[PDB]
């Protein structure tokens, strides 16, 4: 798929001829219990980041963009991607770097006096032009130079960040409601508690620990040798929904203690009915848009395109590895075109542009993975799961009574489970674990019995330094330079690593298909 | 939309089709130039 | 060690000749960090039941027998047993059936106006005569009729009771300190909370679970392939002390919340300084003891003798199984004489008579077991660990500034660890698991490969019915009849079981040394 | 002991010595009976 045909739109056309003949199977392969369990799992895994990022978006943008706009954008883009995308297992949604750009743009528009919502409309206009030209000249073929080195580094960094934020939310709960000898028994409740409350932080930790515990116990039970196998398989597939049901039920029966719940908006209305409508005029709402910023929108559009491109294409690389047993193919040109074009169109409606999110998509692919009798047997590659997830996200406003009884702590345990299980296929994480293991224990893999142990540990430590560098850059004001610092790993792998590693260790350690050279 | 908005010469559909047509013409321009190059 | 010789005290003399030559090894074999870790483990595992049972005894005896008496009796008897017993791996202390007897006697003494302490002095006096006759006539040889059937039934029931009581203690904390919207912030804390307190029950749950999780994780860390191996083994040996220290520090750094802590008596004084002194007069304290109760004390002394005999000898059978790799020998005549005679003597000092408890002894033997490269290699059979545990129990009164910072919840998680780890060597527990496991999965063991699966499950279900019957008996006021109903399982195996099972099936399922007939 | 206690003719050591002597006597009687049986 990464071959360069030389014909205009050749990559886009080849992607359609490769995946669309499988469309009939893309519907009928979803008629399994595991596909339904994944929809409940990815429904929450896509709804909770949507709500959190929409609320934080509303707090930083003054409600120009908020929870409702993000939810509608996520639903529409996910439906259109599941119906038309060549890799339907990707989950399209909002990400942290996108939120960092939205704040950075809002702050610039406020500093210069521009309307932020109108300014985005022009970024979305420039986004469509950039992606059409890139797809026309098969610009997605440069993805072939992102080896397992950069892919594994990026995936490990994203998973570590996800785990860190999941824990930091629990620490935030503990700071908001600290353990004290005395509390005020009369504390205002609406909209959120105005003071510390007893038992809140400790119950939130228990509902997180318990969710993670049952999730992992049911995951181990699926691979276990207990019960008739078909019953064990159906119970293990519903593992995460069963754990969510158990703990939510546990919070539901303790009614004296307060726990923070999911809060969807009241209806399908803009977050700010006084600032903007559903449609944004490109020439301005309250002030005429300057003509210089219409051309100056290309640079933020270039940055947004770089962010979305790197995130989505590296996610597609990760989920479509040969070791994952994907037999249906993926489209690096069609998916990028769909994502960026839908983002540019949603910019006109005052809605966030999205990207394929690594943790969500890897969790979606893992929930559809069927394991043989330790080894991966097949993946339930279909379109119904992601489409139903997007439909449920769009309908999440209507199911407020159900979602108002689900605590965040249960979802926090689910997120910790997702972050832990997203590390399974990353060889950098296995090599990090081999650092603490005595050499005789090291497994029978090509990079152990064809590379000296200290050489392999040096290769791992060089990757660890890259991880630390990327983590430091993220925690700085210049966190939007993260795609460039990540792309700096490719010249490191191709130019500097040959200098101190011979070719055979490079073939054994950085292998696309995990082969012994 | 909302509240009191500025009334422009072109409505939102008019201006968005204008911008779309300009973008389509531009894209055709780079495509035709690229067709001209790599052949001479 | 169970043969009958036909000579008076023949079992006792052969018991001494069997083990006493190994006395030099019984001191030098303790020079290992595993022994110290076992000392730290069994110190708490024996001290906490001592305090709890002493508090219950003082509450029910009106302080005639209390915490200090139980502590000093446990210390002295454990020291003397470690220095003289033929099986020094047994832990000698108070048990639940003994508490049930102390309450029942107190009620009879209260009903007919008999001082309770003086009757115990006469029961213990009758205890010395009974054990001398049993030892002189080699009565311990009847232990050979207690096969693996009764041993595993008793061990499984005792482990289940231990686990059930540990969870019940956590439930009581929730009942004492219920989760509730509002609390009285000004509640007297002396000497126990006089009302519900915030964050108490939840913190107790988080501490118990934390310490259980850390203990299990370090136990897995022992068998894992991580770290230098000798360093890993050291850390795995001290896993329970590390978990205890971690959770004690966690509760130490949470100052505002209240968690119940270990409380030891103020000094080495009798629990009730008005009721009695250190020495009890057999003729009476305030009123003259009647002559008829001097002779009538034999029957409660008889019941105490069956209780202690059954518990101690079944514990000796379980701990000294051939599969546990004890090469130093176990003495069924010497330990019974020592335990019962020491209890009868301690009755004269107003002190409880003890017994070889099953859970503590099994935990003590397990902590001294050295695992091979899944298979038991050897056990550190020595006299120093139990002696130091008894010495620390006796010294616990002067270690109040250390013990007052240890929460009960940490010890609750330790008790659950002990309960779940005491089920490893029980074939009844393994066969209960095989009920929920499909036959293809079943292990390559003689009772699976030479007995039909439904026959094996019928054999297990007959044992399950016995477990239900014994658990029911323990829940009625007639819970002191448990030794007799347990004894009734010996005719069941020897008479009723051959009526429905072939001799081959009984050899495979009820195997002394796990042999395929 | 403690508090106010009734005074007996025998003290604690005297009474415990006499009871241990009676116990030794009955134990010896039973042992001699057992020696007499199993022999005649
Ligand atoms: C829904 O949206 C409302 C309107 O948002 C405004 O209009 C849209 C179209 C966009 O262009 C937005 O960028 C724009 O803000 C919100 O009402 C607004 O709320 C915010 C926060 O309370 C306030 O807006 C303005 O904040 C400026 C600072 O960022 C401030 O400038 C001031 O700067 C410092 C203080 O930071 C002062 O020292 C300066 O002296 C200076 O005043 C603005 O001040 C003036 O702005 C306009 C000028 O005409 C006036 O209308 C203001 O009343 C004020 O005199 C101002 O504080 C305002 O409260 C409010 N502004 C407007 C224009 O309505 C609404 O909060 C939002 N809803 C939700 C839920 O977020
Ligand atoms: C330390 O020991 C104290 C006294 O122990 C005494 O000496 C030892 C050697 C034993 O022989 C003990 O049996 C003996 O009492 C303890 O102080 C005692 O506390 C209990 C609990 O309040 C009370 O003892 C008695 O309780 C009886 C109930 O079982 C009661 O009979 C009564 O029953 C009902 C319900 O209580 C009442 O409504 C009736 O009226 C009926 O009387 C006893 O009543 C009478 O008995 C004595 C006999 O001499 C009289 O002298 C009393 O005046 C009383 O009227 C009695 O209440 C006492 O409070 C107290 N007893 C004594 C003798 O001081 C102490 O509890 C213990 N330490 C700890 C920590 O428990
Ligand atoms: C309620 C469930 C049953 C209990 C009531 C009892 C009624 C009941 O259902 O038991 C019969 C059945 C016996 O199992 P049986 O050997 O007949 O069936 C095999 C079993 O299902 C294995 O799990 C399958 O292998 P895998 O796992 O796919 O690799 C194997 O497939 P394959 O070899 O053909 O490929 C099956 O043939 O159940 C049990 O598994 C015993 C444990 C009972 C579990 C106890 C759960 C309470
Ligand atoms: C804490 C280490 C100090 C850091 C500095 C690093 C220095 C450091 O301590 O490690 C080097 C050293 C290498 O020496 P080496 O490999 O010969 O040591 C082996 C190691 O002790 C194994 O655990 C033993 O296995 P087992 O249990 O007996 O079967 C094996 O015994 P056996 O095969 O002959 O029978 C030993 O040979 O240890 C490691 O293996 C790495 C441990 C990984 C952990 C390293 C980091 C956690
Ligand atoms: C599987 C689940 C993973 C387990 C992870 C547990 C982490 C617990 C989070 C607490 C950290 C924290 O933040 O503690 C500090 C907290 C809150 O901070 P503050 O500064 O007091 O708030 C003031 C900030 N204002 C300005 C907003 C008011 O203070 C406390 O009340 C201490 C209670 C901590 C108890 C820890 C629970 C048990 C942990 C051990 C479990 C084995
Ligand atoms: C591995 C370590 C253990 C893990 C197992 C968890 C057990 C925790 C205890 C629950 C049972 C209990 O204690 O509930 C019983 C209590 C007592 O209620 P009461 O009406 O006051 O009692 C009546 C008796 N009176 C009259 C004396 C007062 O109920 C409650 O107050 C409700 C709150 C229970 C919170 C449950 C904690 C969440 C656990 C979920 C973790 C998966
Ligand atoms: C890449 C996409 C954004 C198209 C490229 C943008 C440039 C070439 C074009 C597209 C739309 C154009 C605008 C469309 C409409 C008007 C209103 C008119 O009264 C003045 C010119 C003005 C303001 C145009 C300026 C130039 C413009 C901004
Ligand atoms: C860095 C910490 C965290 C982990 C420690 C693991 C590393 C440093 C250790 C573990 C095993 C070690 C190797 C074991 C044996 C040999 C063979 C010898 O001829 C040269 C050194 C060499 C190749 C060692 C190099 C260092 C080594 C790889
Ligand atoms: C097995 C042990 C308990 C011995 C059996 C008890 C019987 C046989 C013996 C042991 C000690 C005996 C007591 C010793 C001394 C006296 C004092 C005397 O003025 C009256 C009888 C009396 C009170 C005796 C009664 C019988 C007695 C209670
Ligand atoms: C109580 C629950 C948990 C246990 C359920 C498992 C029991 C009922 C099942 C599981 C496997 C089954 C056995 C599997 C196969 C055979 C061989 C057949 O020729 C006779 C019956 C027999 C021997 C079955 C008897 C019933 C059995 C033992």
């Amino acid at each position: 798929p990464l071959q360069q045909t030389g014909q205009l739109f050749g990559g886009l056309v080849r992607d359609i001829r490769r995946r669309y003949p499988y469309y009939l199977s893309d519907i009928t392969d979803a008629f399994s219990p595991q596909v339904l369990a994944a929809v409940i799992f990815i429904y929450f895994a896509a709804l909770s980041p949507a709500i959190t990022f929409g609320g934080l978006l509303g707090e930083k943008t003054r409600n120009q963009m908020g929870v409702s706009e993000l939810l509608i954008s996520t639903a529409v883009q996910g439906i259109l991607f599941a119906l038309l995308g060549a890799q339907p297992l990707l989950v399209v949604g909002f990400s942290g770097p996108l939120l960092v750009f939205e704040e950075a743009f809002f702050s610039f528009c406020e500093t210069n006096g521009l309307e932020y919502i109108v300014g985005r409309v022009w970024i979305g206009f420039w986004l469509i032009l950039l992606v059409v030209l890139v797809v026309a000249f098969e610009g997605s073929f440069l993805v072939r130079f992102i080896s397992r080195y950069t892919q594994e580094i990026f995936s490990f960094l994203i998973s570590l960040i996800f785990i860190y934020e999941t824990f930091s939310k629990l620490i935030k709960i503990f700071q908001d409601h600290p353990l004290q000898k005395t509390y005020n028994y009369n504390v205002l409740m609406v909209p959120k508690p105005q003071g510390p409350l007893p038992n809140t932080a400790l119950l939130s930790l228990v509902l997180m620990a318990g969710t993670f515990f049952f999730a992992m116990m049911l995951r181990k039970f699926k691979n276990s040798s207990y019960f008739p196998g078909k019953l064990r398989r159906v119970i293990g597939d519903f593992g995460v929904p069963i754990s969510i049901l158990i703990m939510v039920l546990v919070d539901f029966f303790i009614q004296d203690t307060y726990t923070q719940k999911l809060s969807v908006p009241d209806g399908f209305k803009v977050s700010n009915s006084s600032a903007r409508g559903w449609v944004i005029h490109p020439l301005g709402l309250r002030s005429e848009f300057p003509i210089w910023m219409m051309f100056a929108s290309a640079l933020p559009a270039l940055l947004v395109f770089i962010l979305i491109f790197l995130e989505s294409q590296i996610t597609t690389l990760i989920v479509s590895k040969p070791e994952r047993k994907m037999v249906k193919g993926s489209g690096f040109h069609l998916d990028l075109l769909l994502v960026v074009g839908m983002g540019g169109v949603a910019a006109l409606f005052g809605m966030p542009w999205l990207s394929a999110t690594t943790v969500r998509s890897v969790t979606h692919a893992n929930a559809l993975t069927v394991m043989g009798k330790a080894q991966i047997q097949e993946v339930k590659e279909q379109r119904i799961s992601g489409l139903l997830v997007a439909v449920l996200v769009g309908l999440s406003i209507l199911m407020e009574p159900i979602l108002s009884r689900i605590p965040l702590a249960v979802l926090f345990g689910i997120f910790l489970y997702m972050g832990v299980t997203s590390l399974s296929g990353i060889q950098l994480f296995d090599r990090i674990l081999l650092l603490f293991k005595p050499p005789k224990y090291h497994p029978d893999v090509p990079y152990v019995k064809r590379v000296k142990t200290w050489r392999m540990h040096l290769f791992t430590g060089i990757q660890i330094i890259c991880l630390a560098v990327l983590w430091v850059v993220k925690s700085t004001p210049a966190s939007l330079a993260l795609p460039f610092v990540l792309i700096l790993t490719v010249p490191l792998r191709r130019v500097l690593l040959p200098l101190i590693f011979r070719n055979v260790e490079l073939q054994c350690l950085d292998a696309d298909d995990a082969k012994a050279t | 939309g909302e509240r009191v908005q500025l009334a422009h010469h072109f409505s939102e559909p008019e201006i968005t089709l204008i911008i779309f047509g300009v973008m389509a013409g531009v894209i055709g321009t780079i495509l035709l130039i690229s067709y001209g190059i790599r052949r001479l």
